């Protein structure tokens, strides 16, 4: 670990791998602070419980890794790294993300799949994250998903799979730029009409929503097709039965 | 009788553009982004609309998952997206790879076999059943 670092200072290497190194706290990684020019940072499969606050230090990070580690917290300093691009919480034990995490500024990618996160777990900033794209909550404890994720205009991607979702905001028709949007694995029964403003029938484009208890006309419209599901959420008897079914 | 121009709707009496199964002044056809005239440039063409070649790339081109650019150069194609050659890696520990390294798929990103044998053995059976 001394080596990845001194070579990664001598030779100007602005990406360190550190995968599946056995290490249990980043400040015992000689050196790996002081790395301020490094644009990416793989930490991977470790046996990381926690993030210091000398995250912050490491200013020009693009690409940060934290996949399969231990986390249970973050610093509120990750949200201080005005370039961080992607940054990959996945599959750590997180139930809460710091005061201010939607301060940054740059982020593109956010991946928190495999958590323990809820709504309850989102500071109050946390959709002032507009630069997002894709945005990965698979596999967590969500009930409910705040309206504000119509502020995320930019979003193409947004994957709810296995969490515990009784309803899909309406506010989701509002991502006109949606390409993909993973749902299955929830307690959804009812889709929002608002949906249809969408269109994710293309090729290029993905909707998968198996393993949800929905009412008979919408699991017999998937069973005929993408095109048809959407076809029937747009329809005047949707509608009329959607209506009926809230109040 | 002479050909009609097909953006101004007036008889051409000079030098002819035949595009997109029209006939065309040489000052009316333009690209449909910048408003300038090919004049013999080759042109691109996108739902009956001709654009420039910078414009085309820039509207159309395929745009990389990874440092979300148009891409230069050789696409990688998986998965419904495309990455710059150099860009294309595994999205659990950024490892680069090409279309013949043995990858899963895991909500729709690239997962190399490394990785995926790291996940835990709950969410693989979940995953296979799928
Ligand atoms: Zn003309
Ligand atoms: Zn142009
Ligand atoms: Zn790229
Ligand atoms: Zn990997």
């Amino acid at each position: 670990l001394k080596k990845l670092v001194e070579e990664s200072r001598e030779k100007n290497q602005p990406e360190v791998d550190m995968s599946d190194r056995g290490i249990s706290n980043m400040l015992d990684v000689n050196g790996l602070f002081t790395l301020s020019h490094i644009t990416q940072l793989v930490l991977s499969h470790n046996k990381l419980t926690m993030v210091p606050p000398n995250i912050a230090e490491l200013k020009n990070l693009e690409v940060l890794n934290f996949f399969n580690n231990q986390i249970e917290e973050l610093p509120t300093q990750i949200s201080s790294l005005q370039k961080l691009k992607h940054l990959n919480l996945g599959m750590n034990r997180l139930n809460t993300l710091p005061r201010g995490f939607g301060s940054l500024p740059a982020l593109e990618v956010l991946d928190l799949t495999y958590n323990n996160l809820s709504e309850n777990s989102l500071p109050g900033n946390f959709f002032y994250l507009t630069t997002l794209r894709a945005l990965y909550l698979s596999d967590n404890d969500f009930e409910i998903l705040p309206p504000d994720i119509g502020k995320l205009t930019k979003l193409q991607i947004l994957s709810l799979r296995d969490n515990d979702l009784i309803s899909l905001p309406k506010e989701i028709g509002e991502l006109t730029q949606l390409k993909e949007l993973h749902i299955q694995g929830n307690r959804l029964t009812v889709l929002p009409p608002e949906l249809g403003n969408l269109d994710l029938t293309g090729q290029k484009q993905v909707f998968k929503a198996e393993n949800n208890p929905w009412v008979t006309p919408i699991a017999d419209q998937f069973q005929l097709g993408v095109s048809h599901v959407f076809e029937y959420i747009r329809s005047e008897t949707y509608k009329y039965l959607y209506g009926r079914h809230m109040q | 009788g002479v050909p009609i121009c097909g953006a101004c709707r007036r008889p051409i009496e000079g030098r002819v553009v035949n595009a997109m199964g029209k006939q065309w002044h040489v000052e009316h056809f333009v690209c449909a982004k910048c408003e300038k005239p090919f004049l013999g440039h080759r042109h691109y063409e996108r739902k009956g609309l001709a654009y420039c070649e910078t414009h085309y790339n820039q509207l159309f081109g395929d745009v990389c998952f990874h440092c979300n650019r148009v891409i230069e150069g050789d696409v990688v194609s998986a998965l419904n997206k495309a990455w710059c050659v150099n860009c294309f890696a595994c999205s659990t520990c950024n490892t680069k790879l090409t279309l013949k390294n043995k990858f899963v798929e895991f909500d729709m990103k690239p997962v190399c076999k490394k990785c995926y044998e790291k996940f835990p053995l709950e969410l693989k059976k979940r995953l296979k059943k799928l």
